[PDB]
Order: C-alpha cells, then structure tokens, then sequence
C-alpha cells in the first residue's frame, strides 16, 4: 500500500525516497543469487520475481531511556496528564506561539527521561535532543555557534520540540565564587523569546537540578510554567516498586516490610536501582541483610 | 555481452577473514544490480549505486580490501591517487588535474551508451581535500561535487573511499545517490583471529615446517583484544626467531612462539605496572585485607551485570598513605583486557585544551573494547588547586565531571578508580555526587603493626626490635608505610652503636596528633 | 620517445631556420617539422607579425607591427619558439624568446672575531711543511663571510689580508658582472676563472 | 668497522632485521615472509648514529643513499612539502616497474623526523598546520601498490611526540636506543681514533 | 637501593648566605653530572617559556646514572609580591609534579 508507506515516511527528502525505492529493488534481487561465496550462479527462479513489504520493512531514545518508565505511584500520572495538556495547548493555539515551561525536583529524581517521555508521546514530525556529551572541551564561543545552528534547524517545520538537558552544566557553574559563564547565559536568555516566521510553533523543554541558583540569576521570569517531580517518600511504595522490578521474593518481602513500614524514607529511583544491583552480589543468604543496612546508611536529610 | 567478473574468482583467494557479514553486506548494495540479467533490470528502470565508504581505527584491513576489491572486478586497470598528489601552487591547477580524472568516463559514455564498461577511482586520507564549507579548498570541494553528480548524467563510475576521522567530512557529499554505503571495520573477535592465523599460516603447513607440537587454538586464546598488524608481525618474529639458531630441517615449535610473544597498542603495558608498584605489597594488618575484599566485590559487579554498565567510586587517603598502588593492585587483579593509566607527570607543562584533548582521547579509544580499566591519580593535581584564594581552572572540572556520567555504546562495560588526598576540597567541589560509593584507606595506629610490619621488611635484628618494643608500646603512634620506609633509610646510615637510638628520637620529632 | 629535459642552445636553431626556409610563404595555423641535434621536433605556428613597411623603406621602425594571415619569409626575418605546456625540452638560446610568463601565483596560508684568532682558526695549517699536516690530515677552512653596512673599511681590510701573505695578485669581481646578455655564457666566466688555478694545482702540485 | 660501545645493540639489530637478507632464498621463499621496512634510532646528539646508518647501508652492498635534514623538506609556498616528500621514491618505484622481483633495494635516510611528523588534530577546527604533511608520508610508506626495494631508517630525539600512526607493526616496527658510552666504550674510541697517529708514531710512550 | 630520590630544603633569616652553602655541599658531592638553575638566566621569560627551561633541564638530568640539581631562588621563580598575594600557578604546577616523579629504573 502506497499510502501506507507514505504514512510511515516522515520527514523524507526526495533522494531519500528515491533511495528507499533502489535499497529495496537491490534487496529484492538479492534473494535469487545463490552462491556468490563459490561461484557466481543465477537460478531459473528470477522469472517469478516480486517485491514484497517485508523488504520495506528491513530497509527502513534507547540511549536516554535506558530502563523504561514504570507506574510505582500517582505523581506518574499527574505528570504525564499534565504534559498531554501542555502538549494539546501549543498545537491547538494561535495566539501563543511559542510557550515554555520547567520540570524541577531534588536531585536524582530521573527528570531527563521523563522529558523524553514526554517528548516521544507528542507524536510532533521533528523532535531534537541537545545534550553536553557532544561539546567536551569546547570554548564558549564554539558552544554559542553549536546552539545558535540547534535553534536555526527548527525555523524550517511547522512544529518543533526542543529539550535542553542539564542546564546547570551547561552554564560550567561551580558553587566556590562562584564562577560561572556569562555568555551562553547571555544567549539562551535572549533564544527563548525570538518567535519563528508566521504560521509555525516551536515548544520548549528545559530540565535543571537546582531552582534556587537559577532563581538568584533572574532566570525564571523567562519560562511560562514549572512542573514537579517528588520522590520516593513511603514503605508501601517501596514495596509497590519492588514489586513491580521483581528482584526479591515474598519471603524477603515480609522480613523487609516488618521494617520499613514503620519509617519514613526520602530515596530517588536511580539509586534504588544502584543498591539493587550491590546487594544481589553477595551470597545468596545475606542479601536481604546488606539491603537494609545499605538503606539504613543512605540517610534522609529532607 | 561480456560478464563483469573473472570465471576464476572465489572468495577463498581474496585471503580476508573475519569481516564476512560486512562482505556481504557491501556485494548485497553494490554489486547485485550490475550482475542480474540485463533484461529485467531494463524492466525496472533504476540506476546503479555510486559510493561506498570505509571507516575504522588502525590495523583493521580497509586498503587491504580495497585493492582486492580492485582486483575482483573484470574491468581495466583503475586509476590509483596516493593522497594529496594533486596539490598545486598555481591559481586553476588542481582543478584541471581533477578533471583529468573523469575524460576516459564521459568519452566511452558519449561513444557507446549503456554497453560501456566499468571504471574505478580510488581517493586515499580523502580528508585532506573533502572539509566542511566555512577559499582554494572550498573551490576544489566545489568542483569535485560538480564533477560526480552534475546536469550531464552519468552511469558507469564507482568510487571506493577510505579515511581514519569520518567525522571531519562535508555533510553535502554524505546523501544517498552519493557515497551512501557507510561501513565499519572493526577490532575482531576469537573466531577472526582463528580465521587470520588460518590465512596466514597455509604456505608452511605445506612443506611441514611447522612442528607438529604446536597448536593454533592456544595462540588463538592467548592473544586478546588483537588486530590484524600484531597477528601477522607474530608470524614474522616468530620465523625470524626460529631462523636465528642456524646462524634443512628447519621447523617452528611452541617455545618460539612462547618466547616472540611485540606490544599491543590497545593491550596490557606491563613496565606500568613495573613503574607504578616498586616494592610490592606487605600484609601489616587487616584493613588491607578488606580493601582487596571490596575490590573484588567491585569488579564482581561489574563483570555480570545488565542493568548497571557504568560504575564509579573514587578513594582518599592521609598523606603518604599507599591509594596509587592499591588503585594498580585492584586493576592488575581486575584480569581485564585493556588497563590504562592517567597521571599528571606526562602532562608537564600542558595548557588547559592539552589535558582535555589527552583525557578525551585515552577515555574514547578505550570505549572500542568489551571491558576497560582505567585508572586517574591525583585529582588535586589535575585541578592544579592551590589553598589560598582558592583557584583553579574551571574547564577541567566541568569535563570530568560530564564525563563521569557518560554510557558508553550499547552493550560495553567501563570501570573507573580514582585517588586523591584531600577529601574534604572534593566535598566543597560538589564532585562525589557523581560516584557511586566510597572506601576508606587508614594509617598505621598501633605498635603491634609497627612491629609486625618491622618483622616483614627485615633491617634491623632481634635484639634491636626487643628494644624498640620496650619504648614504642607504651603510646600509641600515627605514621604512614611511605615515611615509616623513608626514615628506615635514612637511620641505616649511622654507626651500628647508636642506631636504634636515633630511630626513636626521629619517630618523637615526626610525631603529630592524628 | 627522444625527450631530455637538459637546455638546447637554440638562438642557432632560429638562425637555422631562417637559412633553410628562406623566402617561403608560411600562413598561421600551418604545421612542421625540424631538426636540431639530430633530434626532432614538430612546430606549429600561432602568430605572425609583418615588418613595418618603413623598415622595408630603409626607415626607423614606428613600432605600428601588422598582423597578417600570410606572410613571406626574408633574410632578416625572426622567430619564437614557445613550448606547449607539457614538456620537457628545456630551451634557451637568448633570442628563442619567451614572453614574460605574467602569471598570478597563489602563497601558501597561515606561516664577530679577532682577525689573530680568524688567522689561528683558518691559516694555522697552511703554514706548516706538507709533511706534520698530511700526518693527522689536518681540515682546512676556505670559506670567510663578512657582514655590515656599506662602506670602505671591508675592502681595506681585503687589502690587508692581501698584503699580509705571499700571495698572487687579487682577482676582483664587482657584483653580479657573470650575468651576460648571452645567457649560458654567466658559467663561462666561471670556468675561465679557476683555469690559472687548475694550472698551477696541475703543476706544482703541493 | 670503526665503530665501538654498542655491540649488543648492533646484535640485536641483525638478530631482530636483517636476518632474512642473509639466509637463504630458496628457503626464505619458501617461508613466504616480508622484510622488515624501516626502524628508529633516538638519542643525545653526538653519539654516533648518522655513522651506524652508513656502516649499515654499505654492509649490504646498497647503493648511494639518500639523506635530507628534516627542517628544509619543508617549502613556504603551497602544495610543496608533500611533492619534496615524494620525490624521493621516484628511482624505486622506476626501478621496481622496470625489473619485477629483480630490482635492487634502495634507501632512506631521514633526519630529525620529529620535526616533520606530529601527532594530528581529531578535533574539528583545531587540527594542526602541517596534517597534510603527514598525511602524505603516511600514504607513501605503505599504498595501495607495494614496494619491495626500499627501507626506511629515521633519527628523533622526542619520541612521545611522534604521531601513532608511524609505529604501528606496518610502519617501523623496530626500536633501538643509544645511549652515552660507558668506560668500555670510550676506551674503544680512543684506539679507533688515535689508530693514525699510532701507525706514523706519533703517539708517545708516556700518554 | 629502596629510596632512590631525596629531597632537602634550607631554611633561614635573609643574607645568611644559603646560596653559598648550597654550592659548597654540590662541590663536595664529587658526581659526574652537576648543573644549577638560577632566574639569572631567565630574565624577560615568559611563564610557558620558563617552563620549557626547567623541563630542559630535568630532562637533561634523567640520561645520566648520577644527578645532583641545585635551585637557588625559589621566591624569585615564582614571581611572590606581599600585596594580594598574586603569582604564576603553572610554575607551583610543574614544581610540585617534578619533585615526586622517579628516573628509570636503577639511575
Ligand atoms: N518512572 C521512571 N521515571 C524516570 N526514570 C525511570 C523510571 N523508571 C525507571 N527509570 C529509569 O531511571 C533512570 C533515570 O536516570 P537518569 O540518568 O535520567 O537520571 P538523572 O535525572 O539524570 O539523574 P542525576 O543526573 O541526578 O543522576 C533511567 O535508567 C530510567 O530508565
Ligand atoms: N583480516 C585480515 N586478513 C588479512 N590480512 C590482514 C587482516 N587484517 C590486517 N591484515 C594485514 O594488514 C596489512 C595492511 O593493513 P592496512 O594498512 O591495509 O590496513 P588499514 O586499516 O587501512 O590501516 P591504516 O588505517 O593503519 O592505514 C596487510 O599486510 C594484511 O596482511
Ligand atoms: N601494603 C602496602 N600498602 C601501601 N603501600 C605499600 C605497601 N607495600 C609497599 N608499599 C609501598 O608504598 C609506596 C606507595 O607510595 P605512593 O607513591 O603510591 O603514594 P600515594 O599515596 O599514591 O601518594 P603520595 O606519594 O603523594 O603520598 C610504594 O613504594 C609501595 O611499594
Ligand atoms: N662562612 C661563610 N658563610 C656564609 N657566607 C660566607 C662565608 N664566607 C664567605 N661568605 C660570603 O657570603 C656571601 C653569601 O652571599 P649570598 O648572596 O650567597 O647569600 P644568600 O643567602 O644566597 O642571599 P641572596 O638572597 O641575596 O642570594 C658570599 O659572598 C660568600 O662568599
Ligand atoms: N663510537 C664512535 N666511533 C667512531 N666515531 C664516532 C663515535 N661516536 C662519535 N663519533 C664521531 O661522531 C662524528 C659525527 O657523527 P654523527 O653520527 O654525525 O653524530 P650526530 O649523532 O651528532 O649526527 C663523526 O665524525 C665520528 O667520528
């Protein structure tokens, strides 16, 4: 079906088609060349030649979301609800083309990949991640000229999404000072306002680990709206997230909860997830001891 | 018409191993639509494919396949260019000399259509001319595109392509209907090395110089993380060796092959830890025993896990306390393939950008392997920190810091061990909020281990320990393994009578409250 | 298959060429062959300048050259030889002519002693009899530059080292005096310079 | 041969590459084994080692060879370096295309190859200003096409400032140090150089 | 055999004469390799130039089988002035560096 893989295809360049279309005529013909290892030979069966979907589909987001999203309380949801209505606002809208908002908690709480999340479900045609890990030892110029083409690319769509990850490296800040850099903070203030040619819609993400810098910096007379991400803050979730990994059985479960439930806890998912993986180490029978006392040694401090 | 390969070619000849899915894969893209019987493919009206690209690090094969690659088709003889030998001081030069290379092409098209055959060009460092845009090599890039792909349509060329820095190139001439076929070779696994060893030791198994004592499986086990070049350069150091003693029956046997294994370059470098680890090890006292527990436990962790492909966990250490040989210890007992070390002293006199370019490059050629080690020793020193004011550079810091939290490619393992001194600053920096955990080196605090590790070197005779113990057990003490061997040499010095006597007068200068 | 890349003196091949196609008619375009050490070589002509018909009159010339589809070859006619790019035959002659090439070329981008001491260090060894100087071969110094502003000083001190040993009367040259209007002749003075020297090397040996 | 205080290196020399130019054809051929293309020398300065170079050239009945100090390879101009560089392989591979298999062996002699061959830049817009130098020695010591009739013999001082590429087992595969000479040695050196003055007899019985 | 570096200091009121000391005890030593490194010589040095100075020397120093390196004026190397206090840290950076790294072994 020609509609389908019209469908299928988003953002395709005209040679990007016509490349489509010769990849699969080369696959096609592939399968009736046998022994090309030994010696070349053609069969009789080239006559009954066809083009199937099955070699469209072997012609035509793991990295950041590493280990999935998993439902171990509310405040899942009531994020995720909320992204959709931000989402179904900027694409519904005339008057407000452009709308940004900030996703902040403690730190070690996951925000990136939950605004990845957020980004894959939009379901927009274009979305781009714009990361440090692509301007290590860059000078602050370089990383000027690296944001200002990120920004330029999204100009040519009629809609965009665009997540700026870590802002606080971003910045180079260091609390002794402090120290900091003056020019991308310069740049990204004046970027957040310049609306595109008419009759297109950008929306932006942005996530940080500390509010309280960033309010110092007038900063957050920028943004349109904040969102929070809490933590881990109960036995019974802890025990509903056990559950849903499916590590330790029921009879470690019974020992564990005749402890935690009686106590308060302040813990974000990556770290969990870190203890889990020390304490499956050890020896079968002394694991369930080491989790607690690793848990008991982690400390609240909220 | 004529077929366009040799009735004699058979893969077994091209003498390549361990790259079969990528051979396939570039005959499957490459060499499928000029091969199929010439009437449907008149049915299908498509054009053939134009580029093919191979990339990789040193010592892979790719100029290996590119000429038997050359060799396999049935056309002419192609035209070869051995890097920038079309360079020229005079203004429209070079490209007229690029221009040359295209005239036999465009003539046999316009005398004879579509029964002409084939040709080939091959570029070599094709990144020394093909640069992103933004004078002279903006015109040559300019003309070179104009050439391939212009108003005039072409369909008889292939151009075969090879570099060591893909990332360099000029994204315009990256797009399908250009060079469009990208391919990596990469380092090999055992059953390459197998196929290799194979390829390059049948002409002496022929004429039995071999002795029947010797066994490939062995070598093959033996030789990790290698390439190709220390594959064969094995081959050669072992018949040099082997032909040494006669200076008929002449024959290779195991102790040859023992004795010639050559250094790696993504290996193991033992002089390091020859360097870094002068006097050995000594067991004064238990938490010793605990630090080489938890190590273990560490690498355990690391070995098997899924979920956690990244790990960290920097230690301290009061002055002269031992952290850098415990740290080479730990990765020597680790039993990984690739083991490298990061210090400060090979960095004498570097700015800034130096040290980034020198870390980014020993942490990105270690991310080729399946498990890495890499060890970084005196932090302090890294940051170049000075107590008053503070200062510091702030570049540094902020690569560290990105890169201690950096995945490496799906499915690659990477542990990291780093030493520093001065805790308490790290604290201040917000820098052990990237690791993972931590351990604790202690100092010397009792007699009993100062006798017992006394006992251990073995300077002084029993009588003088007899005395030594009479004073020193009556207190406790604070001093660390590095100074406890510093005053040793420096007391041996003095006549035999008052010796003794001077150790105890040195050990109440040094004294200070822990 | 005759090519070398070593000069032809070629102002005789010119005046060759005058004496054997004397009177001819020649036209511009037309092509031919010639012969120069017994070597071959293909000519094509490109242009063709007339005498002013003043200089036929016996009058000074105006400069006022015609160019013209055909001309006619006279005893006082000349040529120019000007190789087609790929080559190698290297020419000279001096008359052969060669237009001032007039090219744009592109750059490249981005980037004193004690004359007892002089006399210790360079003249020490031609003192002594042959006999101790050849028994350890003793190296010798033969080459002295002298650097500073203009002015007299310099040659009165040549005057001096001049006068100092036993040694011939100076030979002089003033700046560049080898260059010649007939080229190839600047090494010929050269090799004219060193002829009493080889004589007497010759001679009176040591 | 007039050279004394470093017999084991010159042992290990032979031992390691140049054992394959002396045994043999028939049976070296019959091993199907290459030669070895090139090695390095590093050292303080004045030690002997443009000497060593000769003795070996001579030893194996070469012809003239050929040695350039590194500094002047390079031009001011253009696309120059890198046509200098090339030059120098001209004869041989004259030589090889003419004689097949019979050709006889050539060789070179750089000098000061620290100052022409530096580690290139990965970064983009930081790469060095000579990578097109190297890039060129990189492609002419081993191509596409192969050469069988020449070695290679480069001189340095800094060796950890010397591009990767250079030492990998294709390139320049052997490694040896010279250092100052012990007791022994100087010794030696005294004898070969006072050979002269002791045949005409001029060295005294009280020195 | 077991600590192949030392290190020593000398310490006093100003013009007690240290530098004369220093030399004297070189003088004594009796070894066959022995140099000194002053700020005389490098005046009107740059920081990355004084620093190539002292790499020179050391690197100079690590060929021999016997090296003993006298430095004169510690103060006057880094540029110390009371007001701030201001200096040069890549000249604290490669001082500190030099004075634990050990020669090859058996020199
Ligand atoms: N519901 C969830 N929300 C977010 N992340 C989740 C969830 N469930 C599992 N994860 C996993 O938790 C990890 C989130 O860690 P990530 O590296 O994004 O943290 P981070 O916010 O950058 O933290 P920090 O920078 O403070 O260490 C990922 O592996 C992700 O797949
Ligand atoms: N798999 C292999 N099979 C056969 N020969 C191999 C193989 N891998 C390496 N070689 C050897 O590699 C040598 C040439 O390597 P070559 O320089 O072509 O590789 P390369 O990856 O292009 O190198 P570089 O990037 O260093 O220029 C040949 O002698 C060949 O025998
Ligand atoms: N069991 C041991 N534990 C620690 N060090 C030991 C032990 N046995 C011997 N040593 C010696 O301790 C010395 C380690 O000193 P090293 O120079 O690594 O110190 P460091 O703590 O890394 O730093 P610094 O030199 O700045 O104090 C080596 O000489 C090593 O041989
Ligand atoms: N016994 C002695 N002790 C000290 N100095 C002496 C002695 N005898 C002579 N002198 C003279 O004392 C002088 C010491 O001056 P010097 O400049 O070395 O001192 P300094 O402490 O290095 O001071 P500065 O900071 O000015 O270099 C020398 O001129 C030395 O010859
Ligand atoms: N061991 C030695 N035997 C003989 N001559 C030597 C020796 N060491 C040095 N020389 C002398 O070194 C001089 C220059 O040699 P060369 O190799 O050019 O030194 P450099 O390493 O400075 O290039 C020669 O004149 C030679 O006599």
């Amino acid at each position: 079906d020609i509609k389908e893989l019209a469908v299928e295809t988003k953002n395709f360049s005209g040679a990007e088609l016509e490349g489509l279309v010769r990849a699969a005529q080369s696959t096609a013909m592939n399968r009736h060349i046998k022994a090309s290892t030994k010696v070349e030979v053609d069969m009789e069966k080239a006559e009954s030649l066809q083009v199937t979907r099955g070699d469209f589909l072997a012609s035509l987001y793991a990295s950041y979301i590493m280990n999935g999203i998993i439902k171990w309380g509310d405040p899942v949801t009531r994020v995720l609800d909320d992204g959709e209505l931000l989402v179904q606002q900027t694409k519904n809208s005339d008057r407000t083309p452009l709308v940004s908002v900030l996703l902040e908690g403690p730190p070690h709480s996951g925000k990136t990949a939950l605004a990845a999340k957020i980004a894959e479900e939009s379901n927009f045609p274009f979305i781009k991640i714009c990361s440090p890990d692509k301007m290590i030892g860059f000078s602050e110029t370089a990383k000027c000229q690296a944001m200002k083409k990120i920004f330029d690319d999204a100009y040519k769509s009629q809609l965009s999404c665009v997540v700026v990850d870590d802002i606080e490296r971003l910045l180079d800040y260091v609390p002794i000072g402090p120290r900091f850099s003056n020019l991308v903070l310069q740049a990204l203030l004046v970027l957040l306002k310049k609306a595109p040619p008419q009759g297109r819609k950008l929306l932006i993400i942005g996530t940080t680990s500390r509010k309280d810098v960033l309010q110092e910096m007038e900063m957050l007379n920028a943004f349109s709206t904040t969102i929070h991400v809490p933590n881990i803050a109960t036995g019974e979730q802890l025990l509903e997230a056990l559950e849903l990994l499916g590590n330790f059985k029921d009879k470690e479960r019974t020992t564990i909860a005749q402890q935690v439930k009686g106590k308060k806890v302040w813990i974000g998912i990556k770290k969990l997830l870190m203890l889990i993986e020390m304490s499956l180490q050890m020896d079968p029978e002394y694991r369930v001891r080491k989790f607690l006392a690793l848990l008991r040694e982690e400390g609240a401090s909220p | 018409r004529q077929s366009i390969i040799n009735p004699d070619w058979n893969f077994e000849k091209m003498g390549i191993g361990g790259l079969d899915k990528e051979f396939s894969d570039i005959f499957r893209r490459a060499f499928a639509s000029r091969v199929f019987p010439p009437e449907i493919v008149e049915q299908m009206g498509c054009k053939h494919v134009k580029g093919i690209l191979l990339y990789g690090p040193p010592g892979c094969g790719k100029t290996l396949l590119a000429r038997q690659i050359g060799k396999m088709l049935n056309a002419r003889e192609p035209k070869v260019v051995n890097g920038p030998e079309i360079l020229n001081k005079y203004v429209g030069e070079s490209e007229a000399n690029i221009r040359k290379l295209f005239a036999d092409a465009e003539e046999e098209q316009r005398r004879l259509g579509a029964n002409s055959g084939l040709h080939i060009i091959i570029f070599d460092e094709i990144d020394a001319i093909c640069k992103q845009r933004g004078g002279v090599h903006d015109t040559v890039v300019n003309q070179l595109l104009s050439k391939i792909d212009g108003v005039e349509q072409l369909n008889n060329i292939l151009v075969i392509g090879m570099t060591n820095r893909p990332d360099l190139i000029d994204e315009a001439l990256l797009r399908p209907g250009r060079l469009e076929v990208k391919m990596e070779i990469g380092l090999p696994d055992e059953k390459g090395r197998l196929q290799i060893l194979h390829i390059h030791t049948a002409r002496m198994r022929g004429h039995q110089l071999l002795s029947a004592d010797v066994d490939i499986k062995e070598l093959a086990v033996e030789t990790k993380n290698f390439s190709g070049a220390e594959l064969e350069g094995l081959v050669r150091a072992a018949q040099s060796t082997a032909m040494n003693r006669h200076i008929e029956s002449l024959q290779v046997t195991r102790g040859d092959f023992l004795a010639s294994l050559i250094k790696p370059a993504f290996g193991t470098n033992q002089e390091d830890y020859a360097s870094y680890i002068m006097n050995g090890i000594i067991k004064w006292g238990d938490p010793v025993t605990r630090v080489l527990d938890d190590g273990e436990l560490l690498v355990q962790q690391t070995k098997n896990s899924d979920r956690t492909p990244l790990v960290s966990v920097l230690l301290e250490g009061p002055p002269h306390s031992g952290k850098t040989a415990l740290a080479a210890k730990i990765a020597e007992e680790s039993n990984f393939p690739f083991i490298k070390i990061c210090s400060p002293d090979k960095m004498i006199g570097f700015s800034e950008t130096a040290k980034c370019q020198a870390m980014k490059k020993i942490f990105d050629d270690a991310y080729k392997s399946q498990l890495s080690c890499v060890v970084v020793d005196d932090i302090e020193r890294l940051l170049d920190y000075v107590p008053i004011g503070p200062r510091f550079s702030n570049l540094v810091l902020q690569a560290l810091l990105v890169l201690l939290k950096k995945a490496p490619p799906q499915g690659r393992k990477l542990l990291i061990i780093g030493t520093t001194s001065r805790k308490d600053v790290l604290q201040e920096m917000e820098m052990l909020n990237a690791f993972s955990t931590t351990i604790h080196v202690p100092n010397i605090a009792t007699g009993e281990q100062l006798l017992e590790a006394l006992e251990l070197l073995g300077n002084f005779k029993d009588k003088e320990r007899t005395t030594i113990a009479q004073q020193v057990k009556g207190k406790k003490v604070w001093i660390g393994i590095k100074k406890l061997l510093m005053l040793i040499e420096m007391s041996l010095q003095m006549d035999p009578e008052y010796r003794v006597r001077k150790f105890l007068a040195l050990l109440r200068e040094e004294g200070a409250s822990p | 298959k005759n090519i070398d890349s070593n000069p032809y003196d070629t102002d005789k091949m010119a005046a060759e060429f005058i004496q054997q196609f004397n009177n001819q008619a020649f036209s511009v375009g037309q092509q031919l062959v010639f012969s120069f050490n017994d070597k071959l070589f293909g000519l094509l002509v490109k242009d063709i300048e007339a005498m002013d018909p003043s200089i036929l009159k016996g009058e000074p010339a105006s400069g006022k050259r015609q160019k013209i589809e055909v001309g006619l070859v006279v005893g006082n006619s000349q040529v120019a030889f000007e190789k087609a790019e790929n080559s190698s035959l290297n020419l000279i002659g001096k008359a052969k002519t060669k237009e001032n090439r007039q090219s744009i070329i592109n750059p490249d981008w981005n980037f004193d002693k004690e004359f007892s001491d002089i006399f210790r260090r360079a003249f020490a060894s031609r003192v002594f009899p042959p006999e101790i100087v050849e028994q350890m071969g003793c190296k010798h110094v033969k080459g002295i530059l002298l650097y500073g502003p203009p002015g007299c000083g310099k040659t009165l001190l040549a005057r001096q080292i001049g006068k100092m040993l036993n040694a011939r009367e100076p030979k002089v040259v003033n700046g560049p005096e080898i260059l010649n209007k007939y080229v190839g002749e600047s090494e010929a003075n050269i090799r004219k310079l060193f002829a009493d020297a080889e004589e007497e090397q010759r001679r009176l040996g040591a | 041969m007039g050279i004394g205080g470093l017999d084991k290196e010159f042992s290990d020399i032979f031992r390691r590459a140049f054992a394959s130019r002396v045994f043999p054809p028939e049976i070296v051929e019959q091993m199907g084994c290459k030669h070895v293309k090139g090695i390095l020398l590093y050292g303080p300065p004045g030690c002997g080692k443009t000497l060593l170079a000769r003795q070996i050239g001579k030893m194996l009945n070469a012809r003239e060879p050929k040695v350039v100090n590194g500094p002047e390879i390079l031009n001011k101009y253009v696309g120059e370096s890198e046509a200098n560089i090339r030059k120098l392989f001209a004869d041989a591979e004259e030589e090889q295309r003419r004689l097949g298999a019979n050709s006889g062996l050539h060789i070179i002699i750089f000098d000061e190859i620290d100052a022409i061959c530096k580690q290139r830049g990965s970064m983009a817009g930081s790469t060095g200003v000579h990578d097109t130098v190297v890039n060129q020695l990189l492609s002419k010591i081993d191509g596409v096409e192969q050469l069988n009739n020449i070695l290679v013999i480069g001189m340095t001082n800094r060796p950890d400032l010397i591009d990767e590429a250079l030492l990998r087992p294709g390139r320049l595969e052997v490694k040896m140090e010279i250092g100052l000479p012990d007791e022994k040695g100087r010794l030696q050196i005294l004898h070969i150089h006072t050979a002269r003055m002791r045949g005409h007899q001029l060295l005294s019985a009280d020195v």
